[PDB]
């Protein structure tokens, strides 16, 4: 991605912790996630992706 | 994911444009719905659409008892 959408996520990910610290990060590209991003601050895992096609089993689940 | 909420309704409306049953059946849905239509009649029975019950019953014949008495 570009600079205007990454320097926010390198700063809005600092708004969570708030303990006098200097953050670090890794990036890995995966296309099987079709339309989102997953992130793991420690052991947190806020998932927003194309898993939400499998969550439409409830339409087929009576 | 309300952007996915609109995108599974809008490709449900496309399924509501139907002419003859299946859209991509081919030899698949034509054979399977005919294989299953036999099995609801195969071990069940041979039955028409509107034919009433047509039969006739005969009761037990009342024989007599011969009896010289006194």
């Amino acid at each position: 991605l570009d600079e205007a959408t990454l320097t926010e996520l390198k700063t809005v990910l600092k708004s969570f912790l708030s303990k006098g610290q200097i953050l670090k990060l890794e990036v890995k590209v995966d296309p099987s996630i079709m339309g989102g991003m997953i992130v793991r601050i420690g052991e947190k895992y806020v998932d927003m992706s194309a898993k939400t096609k499998i969550q439409k089993l409830s339409r087929a689940m009576r | 994911v309300q952007k996915l909420f609109v995108d599974k309704i809008r490709e449900y409306r496309t399924k509501r444009q139907t002419s003859g049953g299946p859209v991509d059946a081919g030899p698949e849905y034509q054979q399977d719905l005919d294989r299953e239509l036999f099995k609801l009649k195969q071990m069940y029975g041979k039955a028409d659409m509107n034919t009433f019950p047509n039969f006739t019953f005969e009761d037990p014949k009342f024989e007599a008892v011969e009896k010289p008495q006194s």
